RNA sequence: AGCUGGUUCCUUCCGAAGUUUCCCUCAGGAUAGCUGGUGCAUUUUAAUAAAUAAUCUUAUCUGGUAAAGCGAA
RNA sequence: UGGUAUGCGUAGAAGUGUUUGGCGUAAGCCUGCAUGGAGCUGCCAUUGGUACAGAUCUUGGUGGAUAGUAGCAAAUAAUCG
RNA sequence: AUGUCGGCUCUUCCUAUCAUUGUGAAGCAAAAUUCACCAAGCGUUGGAUUGUUCACCCAUGCAAGGGAACGUGAGCUGGGUUUAGACCGUCGUGAGACAGGUUAGUUUUACCCUACUAAUGACAAAACGUUGUUGCGACAGCAUUCCUGCGUAGUACGAGAGGAACCCGCAGGUACGGACCAAUGGCACAAUACUUGUUCGAGCGAACAGUGGUAUGACGCUACGUCCGUUGGAUUAUGCCUGAACGCCUCUAAGGUCGUAUCCGUGCUGGACUGCAAUGAUAAAUAAGGGGCAAUUUGCAUUGUAUGGCUUCUAAACCAUUUAAAGUUUAUAAUUUACUUUAUAAACGACAAUGGAUGUGAUGCCAAUGUAAUUUGUAACAUAGUAAAUUGGGAGGAUCUUCGAUCACCUGAUGCCGCGCUAGUUACAUAUAAAAGCAUUAUUUAAUACAAUGACAAAGCCUAGAAUCAAUUGUAAACGACUUUU
């Protein structure tokens, strides 16, 4: 939501020339990772594992002004609340896992594997 | 090198006339032939030194007015007049043509690797052959110092030193050469090995 | 189709824009006097920064101008020229794209102000530049490496420029950023221009060596910054009257329905100030000795003439302003040079021979 | 409202006209011509020609343009 | 809507989201899967307020402009705390 | 609903060129002007009146050429034209008309997109990261203009009257453009003083009069102030050589010379966002390890090559050219740095040849004496005849290039692993090969070979940055950014 946001060098740390300070927003995101560190004290989960793996911010509902503007038109002020959402996660151990390999029967490849190993020198 | 022949024809630019060599340089590009090509200041175009002077000259006026630098490239180089020939030849609007153009490399006086390397001619492209007798032509390199090539000079004295390296190589090259043959000559008729291949062979070489 | 009418003259030169603010402080050349065989193996330019501007007089002579035995009154550039010092050596081979430096070889030791021009964050910064290159001086030496890059600089290198440094220390500005300038060597022989450089490393060149009273420089520097600005004050467009609606300041006429295109050429807003400018034929007044101090404390008789008799030095009362100690070798300049308050600009040899007779004038 | 704008699924097959006339007609109709559909009567032009329709040719008429004429009106 | 398949159906109807699979030149159809909760459909005839992209269409909703660009600037205008 | 005309402002081009450059004509003697050419690079103005382009005048300057985008109303103005008020002439019964005069009469919106002007900048691309510093110059724009005085000059030239303000050379100014603030000038620090009105009891010193007024007025900005604006080539116009067509002759047909304010560079300006070069430090610090040479080396993996060893491949390499009798060479006799130069004799006499290979340092597909999706192993003869390793020193090379703290060559020394041997002819033995298949191509391979890349745990070497943000400067600026800083 790039425009017509000027210039902070502070997000020169991020890479990207466009930053500002929202406070507002920054406090409101806050009290709910205060919420959720607190109920993961609750679940009885590690306190310093705990990495946020989710934030979903999704548009809530508008609550409607209107101001009364020049030439008798009235035109919308609206405002903006949010639906936040936040997810906590433990910091997990390198998970792999393993699948197969369905391969080969044939006339080439009966010959391919058996001649190839068998009576075939195989160098160095 | 690895190529559908030689993936580097090294293209000898003398005495080649320009859009006859890049017509066909174009139609290798587009078959894979991938081809560099050498001395583009030793390429000649035909019509008198005055009468290309004055055909380079009407391309720059043309000049995009509101920010010239989206306009056209003037280029002064018979590396970069020849790549602009050959470019033109080329659909380098399409995504085809690029792979086309980064097949191609355009070097005025040759260099690097290229001298020890062998300039192939392309006889089409021959200005000698294909030009009637009595009709004067111009030289790239001549026009492009004219609508202001800079590098004229230097490459002058570049290609000096080449030359140079590239005739003390063909000396030793020479001496090598009859001694090759004296020490296949001596050893040939002194068994058969040799008289038993060349000789049913026979052809004539 | 209505005409102009009236042949007008274009408001602004096309041959300084597109104006964008400049990028380096030390001026990029464009150009030097070649290397004509035969003549001195010194460095073409300096860097001296501004001290200001003073006002002089002297007797004007010209044969026939009646500016004769009349004295001229003459607005001055007083630039500090502090001793450089020569910490390196590059040279350059002439390809078909252009030049290409090949090799940069460096004095064993740099001093700090030398090295503080490669960082933008001293007292976090560990110091570490150049210890390994400085390194190369205990081992070995050319057969590994420093006379090696040398000899490779000889053996084809056909234009030689040698790295010199400020020293910003003696000039009370708060800067300590010293700058890097490549400065040509218009010496006569290839292989003695690396050598003399091979010498002059963690030497300081003195002012006096290359220039002379009277002598024809060019002064290049980056010009007074000064914001985004209006219409009329950048391209001096003419004051819309003031009968104008909402804006009086402006261009009027972008131009015209056909073609659908703004033009560059016509006078916009947008930046006037901060360009690199070449100008030429600038006169030296006087090459002014800093010297200092036997037991007898000097500084004395800088802006003397051998008319004025009384000592001091070209110092103002109360030290030029924004600048101003101004204890050094200076070169005195005839009075109008590109470039603010202590900016860098450097002072360059003339490219060509001004057979102009104001100067070859000896003036006093 | 003879005007302007819009008119709501598809496929198949055939397929126009801006011309005639009259009209306060001439931004429109009616009317004729062109268009489709519905078919009907007979096929020697039809179901397992000695009857034509309309294009050449031929035979038989017409014409005042091109050209020619002005020592033909 | 008349008739009918002794039609389907809360053991999940209709509705609807749907890189389920397929059919038809198409109009369009069925089916799977998820959601669902109370009713519904095919065929033959029968009637229409019967199928939309538009009409400076109507009515409701929503974007880019723009999480912020216009601005929120006249009467100085606060400020210590 | 495509915003009339002019004037203000501002753009670029065009010539059919008035001036300026370089030139050809002249019934051009000089001066002067006229004609025509290459030429638009550079000028083409200040006013009176008109709404006026146009027009008409005045004044200067050598000269006051003409056109194109009906340019230009979210640029102005709204004056003429062209609304609603209005007056008058004419006409009309009247209303009302008039393309007839006259007067007053709202110029709305950019914050989108593009262009442009300025201002930040990421990723990857990687003909070899990061970051910092330093550079190149592709490409685009492009600019200096004109006069006068002195001088050539009372001369050339002219019978005279007059008369080159004429290039060399010299000084100044003009117009244009870009800088710079020292002086000089301009502005106000609401600085300092003074002053009025009011208020603080008076006083000091202030406050209020939305900077109270007034005089002066600095850091700073800025003028009308001052300083600075390069130099060649190519060649047009054109004047010309030599010389045929046309025995001759001729600036032209061939060949050849000089030559523009032109053009294009030099120069001047942006700086290819990452197009490219050079160079520096190359981390993170140890209870750690991290990166680096990794071009590496191993298990193993990925990917290309050749794909049935290999049914490939090649950065030595047919010159140095005017060039269509132009020309590639050898040798003898001379000559040279140069297949250069000279005389004799020949020769591939743009043939067919030749253009693939002489693979032109005689490659391959060979080694392999069974040549292969095994490798061949082992014996003799005689000829031709091969070589494996290491270290030191002296000099040399690099044009966008796969490692310029790299790779050679030569010369000397050290010793001894004898590791390989090849071709020819000939002996001895054998696995693959018998890949079922009679239709073997079909879904169409890979042991191996070479080249690159990888990295799990581990292994073998080396080395110990900074950038950016905060805070900071003012040389900088709307904000980023720039320049300084600890």
């Amino acid at each position: 939501f790039n425009g017509g946001v000027g210039r902070c060098a502070q997000a020169k740390q991020w890479k990207t020339t466009q930053g500002r300070w929202p406070k507002k927003s920054a406090e409101f995101l806050l009290q709910l990772l205060r919420n959720a560190e607190a109920n993961a004290d609750c679940k009885g989960l590690d306190a310093d594992r705990l990495v946020v793996h989710h934030i979903q911010v999704n548009r809530a509902q508008c609550l409607r002004r209107r101001t009364y503007r020049a030439h008798g038109r009235i035109n919308p002020y609206m405002s903006s609340p949010c639906h936040v959402e936040v997810i906590l996660t433990e910091k997990e151990e390198l998970v792999s896992k393993a699948t197969d390999d369905e391969p080969a029967k044939k006339k080439l490849s009966k010959k391919k594997l058996q001649r190839q190993k068998e009576k075939m020198l195989r160098s160095e | 090198m690895t190529g559908l022949t030689n993936r580097t024809v090294v293209i000898d630019g003398r005495g080649h006339l320009l859009g006859r060599l890049a017509s066909v340089v174009a139609k290798y590009l587009l078959q894979g032939g991938k081809v560099a090509v050498v001395r583009c200041e030793e390429l000649n175009l035909s019509g008198h030194f005055y009468r290309n002077k004055i055909k380079f000259l009407a391309y720059l006026r043309k000049r995009c007015n509101v920010n010239p630098a989206r306009g056209p490239f003037h280029f002064r180089a018979p590396s970069r007049i020849f790549y602009k020939a050959v470019r033109g030849m080329i659909p380098h609007k399409t995504k085809r043509g690029q792979a086309a153009l980064a097949r191609l490399r355009v070097f005025d006086g040759i260099p690097s690797p290229y001298d020890k390397r062998r300039r192939v001619v392309v006889p089409i492209a021959m200005r000698v052959l294909t030009l009637r007798s009595d009709r004067k032509y111009c030289q790239v390199g001549r026009l492009s110092h004219e609508v202001g090539w800079h590098y004229q000079d230097v490459i002058k004295s570049l290609e000096r030193k080449r030359k140079a390296k590239l005739r003390v190589t063909l000396k030793h090259n020479r001496e090598l050469k009859k001694l090759t043959v004296k020490a296949r000559e001596n050893i040939a008729k002194a068994a058969e090995p040799f008289n038993k291949i060349i000789k049913s062979y026979g052809y004539e070489v | 189709m209505s005409h102009r009418k009236f042949s007008a003259p274009r408001h602004g030169s096309m041959a300084f824009y597109p104006k964008k603010r400049s990028a380096r402080h030390r001026g990029k050349v464009k150009a030097f006097p070649k290397d004509d065989a035969s003549k001195p193996v010194h460095l073409t330019c300096f860097i001296g920064y501004k001290a200001g501007m003073t006002h002089i007089v002297r007797e004007a002579d010209r044969p026939g101008s009646k500016i004769n035995k009349k004295e001229v009154v003459e607005a001055v550039t007083v630039l500090e020229t502090p001793p450089m010092i020569v910490v390196g050596a590059v040279g350059y081979i002439e390809t078909p794209f252009g030049l290409r430096a090949l090799v940069n070889v460096w004095a064993q030791h740099l001093s700090e102000e030398c090295r503080r021009r490669f960082y933008k964050n001293w007292y976090k910064s560990k110091k570490k530049a150049f210890t390994k290159a400085s390194k190369k001086w205990t081992d070995d030496l050319g057969k590994k490496s420093i006379e090696n890059d040398f000899r490779k600089m000889l053996r084809y290198c056909k234009v030689i420029r040698v790295i010199a440094h400020s020293q910003i220390r003696l000039i009370k500005q708060r800067q300590k950023k010293a700058h890097v300038m490549e400065i040509q060597l218009n010496g006569g022989s290839i292989e003695d221009k690396v050598k003399w450089a091979r010498e002059h490393l963690e030497k300081p060149i003195q002012v006096s060596n290359v220039f002379g009273q009277d002598e024809m420089i060019d002064c290049v520097g980056v010009t007074k910054g000064k914001g985004f600005k209006g219409v009329t004050s950048r391209w001096h467009t003419k004051k819309l009257p003031r009968k104008t609606h909402k804006g009086l300041r402006k261009v009027a006429c972008i131009g015209a329905w056909h073609p659908s295109r703004v033009s560059t050429t016509v006078a916009r807003a947008g930046q006037k100030g901060y360009h690199h400018r070449t100008e030429i034929n600038k006169k030296i007044y006087r090459i002014g000795a800093g010297i200092h101090t036997k037991d007898g404390k000097v500084i004395k008789n800088n802006a003397s003439t051998e008319y004025d008799l009384t000592d001091k030095s070209i110092t103002p009362m109360g030290g030029f302003p924004h600048y101003g100690e101004v204890n050094n070798d200076f070169v005195m300049i005839k009075g109008c040079c590109i470039g603010s308050k202590k900016r860098i600009i450097t002072l360059r040899k003339s490219l060509l021979k001004h057979t102009k007779r104001s100067a070859l004038e000896q003036i006093k």
